[PDB]
């Protein structure tokens, strides 16, 4: 099955800059207090930084569905980043949003059910592939809640 | 370690030839 899962991280990586905007633009739409004085996406300086964290997880959860499997995501991602972001003030919660969205976009451009954006591929399968694609994302809100 | 790394990945097609999968380094 392995020409399916280098699809499926084809279709996440080539939108992968859409993804990380959007999904922080949305945390921060439904939770507006974030971009008042005092949130932590106010300033350019710590929207940039969220922006930053969006696509460095991103980055790793797309390894470990390269790879088939969650080691490198846990060891050089979620190992220390509850602490970090405590320590920082860090929302974890907003964080959580974040990581859910992009979820939900990533299970839509693997099963090609994106509603802005098809892409192309062989008829065929993917549901496995997302469902391990969400568990990688479920990893982060369980290392952090 | 680096999360703005590039990836390289080596397919052995058969002996002496490879599919070559690449992510880019982050922007
Ligand atoms: C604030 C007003 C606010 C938002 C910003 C927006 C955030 C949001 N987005 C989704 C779902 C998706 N976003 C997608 C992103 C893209 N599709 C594309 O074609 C381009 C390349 C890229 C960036 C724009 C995709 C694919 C999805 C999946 C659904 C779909 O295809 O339409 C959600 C839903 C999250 C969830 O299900 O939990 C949210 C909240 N929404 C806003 O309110
Ligand atoms: C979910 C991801 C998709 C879906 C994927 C399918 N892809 C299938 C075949 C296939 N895909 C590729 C491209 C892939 N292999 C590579 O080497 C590279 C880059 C180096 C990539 C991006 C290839 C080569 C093939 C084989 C077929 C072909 O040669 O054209 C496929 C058919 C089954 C299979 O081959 O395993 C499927 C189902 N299909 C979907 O409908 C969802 C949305
Ligand atoms: C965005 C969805 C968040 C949000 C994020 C912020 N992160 C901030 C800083 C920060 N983040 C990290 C972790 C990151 N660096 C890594 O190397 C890795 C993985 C290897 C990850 C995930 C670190 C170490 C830091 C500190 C250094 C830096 O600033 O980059 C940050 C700035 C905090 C501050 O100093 O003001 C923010 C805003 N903020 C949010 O509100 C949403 C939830």
């Amino acid at each position: 099955d392995g020409n399916k899962r280098l699809d499926a991280v084809n279709s996440i990586v080539s939108n992968a800059s859409c993804m990380v905007s959007d999904a922080v633009s949305g945390m921060i739409c439904e939770n507006p207090g974030l971009i008042s004085p005092g949130g932590n996406c106010y300033t350019n300086r710590r929207m940039a930084a969220c922006l930053r964290d969006g696509e460095i997880i991103l980055r790793y959860v797309s390894y470990a569905l390269l790879a088939g499997d969650a080691s490198v995501l846990e060891d050089r991602c979620l190992n220390g980043l509850k602490e970090t972001y405590i320590a920082l003030g860090v929302p974890t919660n907003s964080s959580i949003r974040a990581v859910s969205i992009m979820k939900a976009q990533a299970v839509a451009f693997i099963t090609n059910t994106a509603t802005e954006r098809k892409m192309s591929f062989a008829a065929g399968d993917c549901t496995s592939l997302a469902s391990e694609v969400a568990s990688y994302f479920d990893r982060v809100g369980a290392a952090i809640s | 370690v680096n999360p703005r790394a590039g990836v390289r990945v080596r397919i052995k097609v058969v002996d002496n030839l490879y599919q070559v999968y690449e992510i880019p380094p982050m922007a």
